[PDB]
């Protein structure tokens, strides 16, 4: 199937002293953002009628209940430990939990840890891993979050057990969005001088839906290794936007164009032609 | 330890004088969190701005997408501005068609 295969929660967790720390997270199919959540009153916002997934009413107040009570909690304990982990203020604790489907129907878990923007640890079979980045730290926050059975199993219900499930009733609830098709629109310019007698030709790709995209700098039927591509970035309302560039000799341009493969096109590829003497 | 903003300011669909359009800033590449995001329109913020909520690539740095609805014009100017920790004042990255 097209669109997302997983679903993740984020955690930013800010500590600016001793008396201030807050929490800012929220919930995603992959880049596509579906829960909001409110800091200090710790409630949960979903952003599309289908958020809930196949989740019932109840099930989805017991587990905003969860979180609400983890964050405050969190923040609590990172407080009473600061002295004894060495923190110096202000700190910054991120994390990501979640699950995704593969092909063959295997839906995985996954749970990361950051302190400072570096790696701090991460869970494998139900276990606490400290990563090197983290250092005696990590290794002494897993040796204490171990001591607490009931964390543990928690976070084992909620990897393994609730989000496979709310997972796939989530990417079912929401096919409409998920799975629809939406069409690029392209355009050509000219960048800025890579080198002596040199052009950049650019190839503008957006609003397509979903994600994977090719775009070639083309001769004919001839792709051109030179092509570079850009990074992938959004718009607003789900569609992305990409540029591939092509760096070539004044004289050498003419004869290139820019084709674009996606879904929606349906093998109907988009084909620009860069013409010369400024006749774009 | 800290990682100062990028900014990249695109618009959604190629400029065409007096055709509506969407200017976009994609904010990214920093750490910490705390930031500060305007869209300018001849070094004034626009209030009608619509942002993401926080979010955070494999390297565990932060990004945002600002954007607004806009009509390029021959003279109007617009802009994307940040105020990160890294920097000592805003950030001003101009949109070029
Ligand atoms: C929201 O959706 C989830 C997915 O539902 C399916 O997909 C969606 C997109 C729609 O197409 C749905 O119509 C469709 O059901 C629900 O989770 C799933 O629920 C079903 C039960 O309905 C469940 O199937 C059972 O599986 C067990 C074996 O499971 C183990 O083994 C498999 C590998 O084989 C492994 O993947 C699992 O993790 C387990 O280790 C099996 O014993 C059951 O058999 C019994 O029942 C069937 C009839 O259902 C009968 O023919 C048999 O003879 C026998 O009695 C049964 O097949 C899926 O495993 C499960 N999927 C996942 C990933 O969990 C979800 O349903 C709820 O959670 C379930 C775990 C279960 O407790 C349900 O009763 C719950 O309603 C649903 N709702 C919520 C709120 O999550
Ligand atoms: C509609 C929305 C659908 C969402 C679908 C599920 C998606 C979930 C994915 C996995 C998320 C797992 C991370 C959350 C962990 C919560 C743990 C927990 O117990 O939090 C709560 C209580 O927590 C506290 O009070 C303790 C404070 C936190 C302590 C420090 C925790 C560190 C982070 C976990 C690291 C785990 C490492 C090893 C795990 C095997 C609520 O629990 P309970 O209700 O039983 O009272
Ligand atoms: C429905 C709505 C969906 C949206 C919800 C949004 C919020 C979701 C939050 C869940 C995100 C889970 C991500 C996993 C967090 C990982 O955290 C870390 O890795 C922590 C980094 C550790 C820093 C060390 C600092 C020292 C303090 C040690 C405290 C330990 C206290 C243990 C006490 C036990 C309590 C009884
Ligand atoms: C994955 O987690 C479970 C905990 O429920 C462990 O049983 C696994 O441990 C491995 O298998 C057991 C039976 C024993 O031989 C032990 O020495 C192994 O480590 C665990 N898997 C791993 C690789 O840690
Ligand atoms: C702690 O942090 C807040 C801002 O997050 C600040 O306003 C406050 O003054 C700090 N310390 C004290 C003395 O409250
Ligand atoms: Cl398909
Ligand atoms: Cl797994
Ligand atoms: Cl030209
Ligand atoms: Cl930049
Ligand atoms: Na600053």
């Amino acid at each position: 199937f097209q669109g997302p295969t997983s679903f993740h929660v984020i955690q930013t967790s800010s500590f600016t002293n001793s008396t201030w720390a807050q929490t800012q997270g929220s919930g995603w199919l992959d880049d596509l953002q579906i829960h909001g959540w409110d800091s200090d009153s710790g409630t949960a916002i979903f952003l599309k009628p289908w958020s809930k997934g196949n989740f019932s009413d109840k099930e989805v107040a017991e587990l905003e209940e969860i979180f609400r009570v983890y964050i405050f909690g969190f923040a609590r304990e990172v407080q009473d430990f600061a002295g004894d982990f060495q923190m110096k203020y202000p700190f910054e604790i991120q994390g990501i939990a979640g699950c995704e489907l593969h092909s063959g129907g295997a839906i995985v878990s996954f749970l990361r840890g950051a302190l400072g923007g570096l790696d701090f640890l991460s869970v494998k079979n139900a276990s606490c891993v400290p990563s090197p980045e983290g250092g005696s730290r990590a290794q002494k926050f897993c040796a204490l979050i171990i001591q607490y059975q009931g964390i543990m199993e928690t976070v084992r219900i909620l990897l393994y057990e609730t989000c496979p499930r709310y997972l796939l009733g989530v990417l079912n609830a929401g096919k409409a969005d998920l799975q629809r098709q939406v069409k690029p629109e392209a355009w050509l310019s000219s960048g800025p001088s890579p080198g002596p007698g040199r052009l950049q030709l650019v190839c503008h790709v957006s609003g397509f839906y979903p994600k994977p995209v090719w775009v070639m700098w083309m001769r004919g039927e001839q792709e051109q290794q030179g092509t570079q591509l850009g990074d992938i970035l959004p718009n607003a309302n789900w569609t992305w936007y990409l540029r591939a560039t092509l760096d070539v000799a004044d004289g050498e341009a003419a004869g290139l164009s820019c084709r674009v493969k996606h879904s929606s096109l349906e093998g109907q590829d988009i084909i620009l032609y860069w013409r010369g003497s400024g006749l774009n | 330890i800290q990682r100062t903003p990028k900014i990249q300011v695109y618009s959604r669909h190629p400029a065409e004088n007096g055709k509506s359009n969407f200017l976009n800033c994609y904010v990214s590449g920093f750490h910490p969190s705390d930031i500060e995001v305007d869209l300018l329109k001849n070094g004034e913020r626009i209030e009608k701005v619509e942002h993401s909520d926080l979010s955070f690539s494999k390297d565990w740095s932060f990004y945002l997408l600002y954007y607004t609805e806009f009509t390029p014009t021959e003279k109007d100017e617009y802009a994307c501005r940040v105020n990160h920790v890294t920097l000592s004042q805003p950030k001003i990255v101009k949109w070029d068609r």
